[PDB]
């Protein structure tokens, strides 16, 4: 059945979740109490969307997802909000004190408590899975569940679930958008556990988000939910392939074998066009060629940082909408021949290409205007590790005079995870060096 | 009753030899529901070739379809011949391979492997007289390339003594949509050279190029792609299907076309005055496979023309083109150009040409497999995801090896004299 199980940690997982499953039900047309009428396979079926929806005799679809936080006051909307009958109480779980943005007590203190329990919520989900592919984690890097508890599910998740694709959509903290002083030990003690357990995560620069939406979308302050519909285009386009049935859509498996060269780079960088509003969507037209184009412009990453200056390992292009192949594999020409777009000497073929011919889909009320061909493109870039410097410096900064070190002490740590896990990231930016010196 | 087995495996193997059913079932006059509504009982005098007869006179392709992706199973069930085929004689898996050449050779190929051999083993020996096997799937996928080679190498441990054909998509110079495909390529590769009597040798580049640039069609799809395929497969095989002046099987091609056992990699071609046909067929802008004729040198020559047409015109035309270019044959194979003709036209057509080359120009494409796979192998860039199912590093140093040896062989063909 090839099933993928969403897994929404903290309040960034479990808020980006809202506006991912309300868009796929929009995409769907899944109605907020889970009815589909266009859906005639009652109970279950075969369908592309039943790999992130369970179906119940009653009619009720339901989604594939479990929703986590070490506090209750988040995900208590979603249990009274408007989609609280879409998903079942035992999917949303919720303890009573949070981390307190304390990687520490999410992954040691308060997450033990509950940690079981969630196991046991994904475990029941998995048994109702006939061919379960992987699983998908949503969380941020700066909260103390996003890093701490996230760290340990993945751990646990590889113990129990072995080698099973485990992929990431993360949020990469910044000062304009409610950030906290330890958010960049957070995002090192994260990064560090979570490295050899996951096979391919999606970083999301805050800052980039931020900047998109008060530029392209004329949003003076933006807001969570301005950048979590926008987050929701790129993850819909990732997994839009696994939920509708095409000729031309990229799997899971297909997807990560293409876009990750080595276990430990495996950190594309996002990008999505077009991202424009109504104002200017009237009497406009983009085409192929055009999005194509401004996938390779650093102006659209989701993550800040210039590809210009660093080279390109893999590029996923997920088209969807009215899009034909031969506009698909002209751009794609055009781009091979731009001598400004700079391929490693190991990539002779580095170009992953998918069309899904369903239409882009707006929430009514999101920024976005409703466009009818839109690209995804997901490029293994150096250029990344730029934003791995920027954290890594500021994790420096406060590290030499310990500062803010006690709070992690307090709950059981020693300061030798914190110089193991900057080590690793140390490795980790060789490591990209490494990849983009030209072979002998 | 020389019957042949078809397999295809993949969604390229899948679409292509769907719309080759599609094809011939025309040329036969078979309709969906597999039963007979033709005009000649020429198209009925050597169906038993590509089909079986059930009860109710109804005909049923000798058709195995495979994959690990159960998606392209339901395109082609769904498609317009769809319901011809034997529902017992579907395949499929639900994993997939997902690019990767391990996945469909090693692991998730191999769980599935034996029930296709035994789908197989049905047909075989439903069959008078089985005469071999044909297999069309692509090689920069998995499934087709790893699975496919995989089945490959166990119905040569069952059937060692029949022939083996392939209609192999392979990977294209600049058009791709697959990062691994050199990978791929490269390991089915040295898995051809080693199982299989005959191989043609397709480039979706070539194909896409006449669709655009011939055709005239403004937006090619793989449709367009597919039905050129289709329609060279059908005139490679019309001597098989068809009565006429010629009475060959598959061995016999096999053992006319390839003087020596490892360099069996064919170029395709297909065409559209008789002198204008032959002028076209020989053209590098009709050839399947992306290399130039004229880069290398013809070893041997299959030319089949199909259509009410002058025979006496036609040999004068092929004699012409052999002493008017004839650098470009080998000097020490006497007569290596050989040609049929069959009285049947394709459907929409009055007169087509279908061509078979063995030129040793085929190692340009070789040449360009191995460069491509040494820029990754060097840095092992996306090996990981290949010894994580269990592949060691010496199994891709040796496939290197060895299509680098056949690149060795065709230039010294390439070069030799009397
Ligand atoms: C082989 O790698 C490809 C790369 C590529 O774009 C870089 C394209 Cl568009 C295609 N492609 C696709 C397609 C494939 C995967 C995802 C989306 C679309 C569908 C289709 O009907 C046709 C005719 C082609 C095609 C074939 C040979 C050519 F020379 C030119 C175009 C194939
Ligand atoms: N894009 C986006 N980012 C968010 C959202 N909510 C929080 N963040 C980011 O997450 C960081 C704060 O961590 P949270 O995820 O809110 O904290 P938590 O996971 O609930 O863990 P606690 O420390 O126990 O509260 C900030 O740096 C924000 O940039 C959201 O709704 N959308
Ligand atoms: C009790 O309610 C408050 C709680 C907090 C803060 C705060 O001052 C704005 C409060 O108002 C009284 C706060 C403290 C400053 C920090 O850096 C010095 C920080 O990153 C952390 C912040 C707060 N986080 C953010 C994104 O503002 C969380 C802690
Ligand atoms: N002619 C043709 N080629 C195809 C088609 N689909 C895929 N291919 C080729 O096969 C490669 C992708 O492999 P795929 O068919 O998915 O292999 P699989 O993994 O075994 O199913 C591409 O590089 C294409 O060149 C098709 O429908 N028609
Ligand atoms: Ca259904
Ligand atoms: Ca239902
Ligand atoms: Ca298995
Ligand atoms: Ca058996
Ligand atoms: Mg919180
Ligand atoms: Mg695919």
């Amino acid at each position: 059945m090839r099933e993928c199980i969403s897994i929404h940690v903290g309040q960034a997982g479990v808020q980006i979740g809202n506006a991912c499953w309300e868009l796929y039900c929009l995409e769907h047309g899944i109605q907020p109490d889970g009815q589909m009428p266009s859906d005639k396979t009652i109970g279950g079926g075969d369908d592309s969307f039943n790999t992130f929806f369970s179906e119940t005799g009653a009619g009720k679809h339901v989604p594939r997802a479990v929703f986590v936080d070490l506090e209750p006051t988040v995900i208590d909307e979603v249990r009274t909000g408007t989609y609280r009958q879409l998903f079942h109480p035992e999917q949303l779980i919720t303890g009573k004190e949070d981390a307190a943005n304390n990687y520490a007590r999410g992954h040691y203190t308060i997450g033990k408590e509950i940690i079981d329990l969630v196991l046991d919520r994904i475990r029941k989900l998995a048994d109702q899975c006939t061919g379960l592919q992987g699983f998908l984690v949503f969380h941020s890097f700066g909260g103390g569940t996003g890093s701490g508890f996230t760290s340990l599910l993945m751990e646990r998740l590889s113990v129990d679930y072995g080698k099973k694709s485990k992929l990431e959509f993360s949020i990469y903290p910044a000062p304009q958008v409610s950030t906290a002083v330890v958010e960049p030990y957070n995002s090192i003690l994260t990064t560090h556990t979570t490295l050899e357990h996951s096979d391919c995560a999606f970083m999301v620069d805050n800052e980039a988000i931020y900047d998109i939406c008060r530029r392209n979308l004329d949003i003076e302050r933006p807001t969570y939910t301005n950048l979590n519909r926008l987050i929701s285009q790129i993850v819909s386009s990732i997994t839009a392939s696994l939920r509708f049935d095409g000729a031309l859509n990229v799997d899971l498996t297909e997807f990560q074998t293409n876009l990750v060269p080595y276990p430990r780079i495996h950190f594309p960088l996002a990008t999505y066009a077009p991202v424009i509003s109504a104002e200017k969507a009237y009497h406009e037209q983009l085409s192929v060629a055009e999005i194509t184009n401004a996938c390779f412009e650093p102006a659209n990453q989701m993550v800040k940082c210039d590809p210009r200056h660093g080279k390109y390992m893999a590029c996923c292009l997920l088209y969807r909408g009215d899009v034909v192949p031969k506009d698909v594999n002209a751009a794609i020409a055009t781009i091979k021949t731009k001598r400004s777009i700079q391929f490693v000497d190991w990539c002779p073929t580095g170009f992953k290409v998918g069309i899904n011919y369903q239409p882009p889909t707006v929430v009514p009320g999101g920024d976005l205007a409703k466009v009818q061909r839109a690209v995804c493109m997901l490029s293994n870039t150096t250029a990344i590790a730029e934003a791995w410097a920027r954290l890594d410096h500021k994790f420096d900064l406060m590290y030499a005079k310990r500062a803010f070190v006690h709070w992690y002490v307090g709950e059981g740590m020693e300061e030798g995870e914190f110089s193991e896990a900057r080590e690793d990231m140390a490795a980790l930016e060789k490591d990209y060096e490494e990849v983009g010196v030209d072979s002998v | 009753m020389r019957e042949i087995v078809h397999i295809q495996a993949g969604q390229c193997g899948n679409q292509i030899g769907a719309k080759f059913w599609e094809v011939i079932s025309d040329e036969h006059g078979i309709d969906p529901t597999g039963s007979y509504h033709g005009d000649s009982d020429l198209q009925l005098e050597r169906i038993n070739v590509y089909y079986n007869e059930a009860t109710g006179n109804k005909y049923v392709p000798r058709a195995i379809l495979v994959d690990l992706e159960p998606g392209t199973m339901d395109s082609v069930r769904s498609g317009p011949f769809g319901q011809i085929f034997r529902p017992d004689n579907f395949v499929f898996g639900q994993s997939g391979a997902g690019n990767n050449w391990a996945k469909g050779h090693y692991t998730e190929g191999a769980e599935l492997v034996d029930s296709v051999l035994d789908v197989v083993r049905k047909e075989s020996e439903s069959c008078d007289c089985l005469q071999g096997f044909q297999l069309t799937h692509s090689l920069g996928g998995g499934t087709g390339s790893g699975m496919g080679t995989l089945l490959i190498s166990k119905i040569r441990e069952e059937y060692p003594d029949r022939i083996m054909n392939t209609f192999s998509v392979m990977p294209s110079p600049k058009v791709s949509d697959t990062v691994v495909e050199p990978y791929n390529a490269t390991l089915s590769v040295h898995q051809l050279v080693e199982n299989t009597d005959e191989t043609y040798c397709i480039d979706n580049e070539a194909l896409y190029d006449i669709c655009f640039r011939t055709l005239k069609l403004t937006t090619p799809t793989y449709g367009d792609l597919n039905h050129l395929v289709s329609a060279t497969m059908s005139g490679v095989t019309t001597c098989l299907r068809f009565p006429g002046q010629l009475n060959a099987d598959l061995r016999k091609l096999a053992v006319n076309m390839v003087p020596f056992p490892r360099l069996h990699f064919f170029m395709p071609g297909f065409a559209p005055t008789v002198p204008e046909l032959t002028q076209q067929m020989f053209d590098s802008k009709n050839m399947m496979a992306a290399c130039d004729p004229r880069h290398g040198r013809y070893l041997t020559v299959a030319a089949i023309f199909r259509g009410r047409m002058s025979m006496k015109e036609v040999d004068e035309q092929m004699l012409n083109v052999q002493n008017k270019n004839s650098s470009y044959f080998v000097e020490w194979i006497p007569n290596n150009v050989k040609t049929a003709v069959c009285d049947i036209p394709p459907r929409g057509l009055k007169m087509s040409a279908t061509f078979i080359g063995n030129s040793t120009a085929i190692q340009e494409l070789f040449k360009r497999i191995s460069e491509q796979f040494t820029a990754m192998f060097r840095r092992k860039a996306f090996l990981h995801w290949y010894t994580g199912e269990g592949m060691d590093e010496m199994e891709f140093t040796e496939a290197e090896s060895n299509m680098n040896d056949l690149v060795s062989e065709y230039q010294q063909y390439q070069d030799a004299t009397a």
